[PDB]
């Protein structure tokens, strides 16, 4: 559970970087 | 979901791009 | 200076924490 | 927009909740 | 301490507030 | 002990956002 | 002021790393 | 201080872009 | 340098790729 | 404070160590 | 291995703070 | 490498300085 919490933290930062201007929706469930 | 796909194996920035708007 | 870009980076991290399992949407436009 | 609203004056976590799904 | 309590299972924001000044 | 080291990095960033002006004490003891 | 808010966020991470086992107190006020 | 904060985000972007290739960070 | 180039204006991933090994 | 001192000019890790308890 | 990917993300941030002007070469393998 | 050395056990700032240029 915590491992996934930490992984998600980095995931959103990677999404912010690659998606740039387009933006993104983050839905874990 | 993205967690199941990317927290087990490393997703490259190319793969992640599929989740952008 | 890249202020808006840096600001966005931090907003995304705060949204991840705040929103939890609900997730969120990030649209910089 | 979140950027126009939160990048000059600090948004509280309470305000940020408006952008959750 | 906070590490034992919060690195084993996820702590909510309310639980983390317990450690503010 | 590296898992714990990584977790604490995120813990302090969450405390910073949650506590705001109050500030916080981080004592891993 | 967002610039101070963002600076504080990095300061907290630097303190976590330099202080190690000792921990630290963050009181912006 | 602005450049120091920017530099912190730069290394993180480099880490993700370069992958297993690694990278070189040289400000000077 | 990289800070001069990438902190005044935002560098794209292509420009950042320049620094990969 | 730490913000007045380290956000107006860059503090080295040596200077930051003063705020460890 | 995602755990190594996440660890390296924190390693680079620590290197950035410790190395300063000297800079560094980051090579995984 | 740095990974094998520092992701299996915690490296101090002194050990990490070894990897600076
Ligand atoms: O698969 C992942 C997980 C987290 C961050 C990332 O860049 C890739
Ligand atoms: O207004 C803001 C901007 C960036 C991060 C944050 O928590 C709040
Ligand atoms: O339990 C945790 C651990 C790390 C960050 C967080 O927000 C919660
Ligand atoms: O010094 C800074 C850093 C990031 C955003 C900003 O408005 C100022
Ligand atoms: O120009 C920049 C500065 C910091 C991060 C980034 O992705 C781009
Ligand atoms: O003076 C500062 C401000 C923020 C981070 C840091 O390492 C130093
Ligand atoms: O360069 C360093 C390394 C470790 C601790 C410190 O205060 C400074
Ligand atoms: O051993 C490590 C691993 C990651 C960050 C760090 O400061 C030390
Ligand atoms: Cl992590
Ligand atoms: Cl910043
Ligand atoms: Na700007
Ligand atoms: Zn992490
Ligand atoms: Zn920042």
């Amino acid at each position: 559970f915590v491992n996934q919490h930490l992984c998600g933290s980095h995931l959103v930062e990677a999404l912010y970087l690659v998606c740039g201007e387009r933006g993104f929706f983050y839905t874990p469930k | 979901g993205i967690v199941e796909q990317c927290c087990t194996s490393i997703c490259s920035l190319y793969q992640l791009e599929n989740y952008c708007n």
